[PDB]
């Protein structure tokens, strides 16, 4: 029958203190025990005579409190409870220890979670990007305008620093919806973390901000700009992307938070925004996003450039489609898509998508070649597959043909306007912009030939 | 507010009873403190310890208390 | 086998009052220990027979309480732990120890110092810590401006006993208003360096941004806190400046109010604010005795613009051999000229130079020329865009140096920049082109050159 | 989850959202949805508004058909 307790400093003459039970003590030890060896912190264990006569482990179960302050002299440590008080402890040996480098210990910092016995005062241990540029369709201009404001600088660095070029810190992506504009955050975030002789990927969205699950929300903003500097004090680069941040805008913290990787340069910050009036500016000044790029709809040449990542000769294409072009595939699917695509940008009146009646009287018709977007090309796309499919399982001979795209184009389009959910305020901000008069009603075209109908659209 | 407390015997016999509050309003700067400093200066020497007082607005939301249902308490 | 204790009072008789075990008792002392020399709060050893063979160390660890003051007594304290429970405690021999003179230092203490305390045992042991270069000759085209600052700051504290006879009350605070990006913190660090060397001083700066923010305690006690910081360099007779930046945040604020008059009686500390909406920003602050000085930070005309160029633009940067090679090898006399012919294409009336159509109320449509909308931010934008058109420049071309042609581009890039995105404006400059025209403005557009990958935006008040 | 046992059962169900659109606070959902990606388990949604509805659970990948039922 014997007791334990918790060694808390070790003296010179053997003699050991101990917290344990009541009135916490120093005890004389048995020779078969060191005291040069003992570490702080091990539980120990003694007899009824109040000798200790063996040293253990280290408690492994207990109350957990998130580190406040890695303090000065020895490291004892401040930390906090939720029912947010604050409290000192020593640290046990395996905290300080000077053997761990930067579901393994590496060294301490603020916001871990740490295993403390409260009343003993001692803390014990601590609790815990595939696609490329050659993908993304009909972006040229802003793919080398991101690269620019982030490959350039950190392969270049020396040829800034002849010019007294501070490299820029974040990028804002901007423009309407349909893109999608992830791809693009990915796509240098990958083409970026292979710069050896992988370096980097992560992402973070918007959306969840309200949200809670683990712990409550309010502090979630500092923990993920730790991890970021992480890679920081690594010299591998790190790229922190908020999605859809016209959402967050309380604001305060990012905007230091920014600052704090300001002095790193080895991060960059991406952010996007469907809506780029809602930002507030004070994020988009110099050092803090200075790279604004615009993700815009996009033009007939650069909807070819998309339709051909998604058709690629590895498809099943018709054998009537190849014999007209002598067999040749590439030269077939090429020309299917300068086909479909200038179906896609008449302004024939079947394409009519919006009557856009302004405060002058006037009204406008917008087609649906300023209404395109990646998401309705890959729709396109996916409903020409899914007649191809129909086409198969019916007729039996296999293949896709030209007429599959083009009747995808025409449902499509009907689908479009019928449910116009692809529109934003962003939109009517340049056609307000382009007219010089603001927009008091807008409503769809229906050809009449379909089952969708003219619905009124009222934006915000 | 001077008259009412020099000559509450004259009040008194008119049965009037004296106003408890006097509110100063209008545009500034219009020194209001001074002026009710000055009424509750030219009104504190009567004789023959009229104290003097004053609190501001500004402390009211802002606390080293807690909500000032409390403070309006204690003041008065 | 002996146990430990606390030392609350010493005596005269050698029998000593000592905290051990959740109740309280009196000891006497061993001939070994000395009475006189033991101290309050210092952590004691008893042996088996209950009487005291060691004087030992302080205890380290226990919890941690805010405390606001120190009581009538000065061997005692009241304070508040995190469960808003307030209680007293005596104070130890170290805390209140008078060898401690006038940020982590052995000093005395002061409210809002975190005391590290054993609660039943009513002791508070130890402190625990949390834990401008520039001068005018930097800042372009606002010489007007230091003119009238340096007159609100540094004149009165030059002069004191001149002040003193025209029986003229030094102001308290400066007000720094005006457009977005016109001027920043620059100028409060720059007359805080200029003011700084009289002799025969330290700085100050906290932003806005952080108020809402945790990991402090929210609305609640540290406001007063960068005043005590402040209170240390202003009753030692050398001058510390408080600026605040980004006040249009801040439109809880009553606390501000009474801190600022908390300072008045002191001459030795100027607090600075820094708005760029001048309209949101409480009168009460604003009103003497507060912020009297309200010194206008208005956006730079044309020559203004020459001046700050010459700031980011200096000899120091690799310049193109071309350039240089039609003003005869003179380098400043080839940055002059590049500096002026950027500036005079910035502020030109040209079609390609419009930035907004302002339809008012009476149907009246008003052209904006980037030339009244420019800004400090914009022309460093401009300078480090051709910077970086000179380093790709580099890259293809072969030859170093920065020529006029990627100053100009990087121009009429950078406003078709803002032409997409006019968030360098403001309702600010509304009311200014509304009240100067005497009309209210019901319709606001972008302009585009139609040569850019920019086009029209309406905009929104 | 619940959803998740019937999967491999190779007998599926399909999640019903009636009266989706008095839903949109929003954030999980996506993320759940984007969970069963690799999984076929279908989600069925109906609105009598389709006004409200925000158009991020409508981008492909998420509720990729849209029928009127007029």
């Amino acid at each position: 029958p014997s007791g334990y307790g918790v060694l808390l400093a070790t003296h010179d003459d053997d003699t050991v203190d101990v917290f344990t039970s009541g009135r916490k003590m120093r005890l004389t030890c048995s020779p078969n025990i060191d005291a040069a060896s003992l570490k702080k912190g091990q539980t120990v264990r003694l007899n009824e005579a109040l000798t200790v006569v063996e040293a253990g482990t280290f408690e492994a179960v207990g109350e957990i409190s998130t580190l406040r302050e890695i303090l000065a002299d020895g490291h004892r440590a401040l930390v906090v409870g939720h029912a947010d008080e604050e409290r000192v402890v020593w640290l046990a040996d395996p905290l300080i220890a000077e053997d761990l480098p930067d579901t393994r210990p590496r060294k301490l910092r603020p916001g871990d979670s740490l295993l403390v016995d409260t009343k003993a005062g001692y803390a014990f241990e601590r609790i815990p990007p595939d696609v490329s540029y050659a993908d993304i369709g009909g972006l040229s201009r802003q793919i080398e305008q991101i690269r620019d404001a982030v490959e350039l600088p950190f392969l270049h660095k020396e040829l800034y620093r002849e010019y007294s070029l501070r490299p820029p810190k974040g990028v804002l992506l901007y423009g309407p919806p349909g893109c999608g504009k992830t791809l693009i955050a990915k796509a240098v975030a990958n083409s970026l973390a292979k710069k050896m002789a992988k370096s980097y990927f992560l992402n973070i969205k918007g959306p969840e901000l309200l949200n809670k699950f683990v712990g409550e929300t309010e502090r979630h903003i500092r923990l993920i700009f730790q991890r970021a500097r992480e890679k920081a004090s690594e010299g591998t680069p790190v790229i922190v992307f908020f999605d859809e941040m016209d959402s967050i805008f309380v604001v305060p913290q990012l905007l230091s938070e920014i600052d704090g990787v300001e002095g790193l340069e080895n991060v960059i910050v991406i952010g996007a925004s469907n809506r780029e009036d809602m930002i507030d500016p004070a994020i988009l000044r110099p050092g803090r996003l200075d790279v604004k790029i615009k993700i815009e709809r996009p033009d007939a040449e650069a909807a070819q450039d998309i339709y051909s990542k998604y058709l690629t000769e590895f498809l099943p294409v018709h054998a009537d489609d190849l014999a007209e072009f002598d067999g040749d595939r590439s030269a077939c699917i090429k020309a299917m898509i300068e086909k479909v695509v200038d179906r896609m940008y008449a302004e024939i009146d079947d394409n009519r998508f919006l009557e856009v009646t302004y405060a002058n009287g006037d009204k406008e018709v917008m087609y649906f070649k300023d209404f395109n977007s990646g998401a309705m090309i890959q729709n396109v796309v996916d409903r020409a597959k899914k007649n191809a499919i129909k086409s198969v399982l019916e007729t039996g001979q296999p293949g896709l043909r030209i007429q599959h795209l083009l009747d995808s184009i025409v449902d499509e389009f009907a689908e479009n306007e019928d449910l116009p959910n692809t529109t934003n305020p962003d939109d009517w901000a340049r056609i307000s912009g382009k007219k010089g008069e603001r927009i008091v009603y807008i409503r769809t075209l229906v050809t009449g030939k379909s089952s969708s109908a003219s619905r009124a659209i009222d934006t915000e | 507010v001077e008259l009412p407390f020099l000559h509450k015997e004259l009040y008194r016999e008119y049965s009037l009873r004296p106003p408890k509050g006097v509110l100063l309003y209008g545009p500034p700067g219009c020194g209001k403190t001074l002026i009710a400093k000055a009424v509750a200066n030219s009104l504190a020497k009567k004789m023959a310890k009229s104290y003097f007082l004053n609190i501001k607005g500004p402390e009211l939301l802002n606390k080293f208390v807690g909500e000032t249902e409390r403070h309006i308490r204690l003041i008065f």
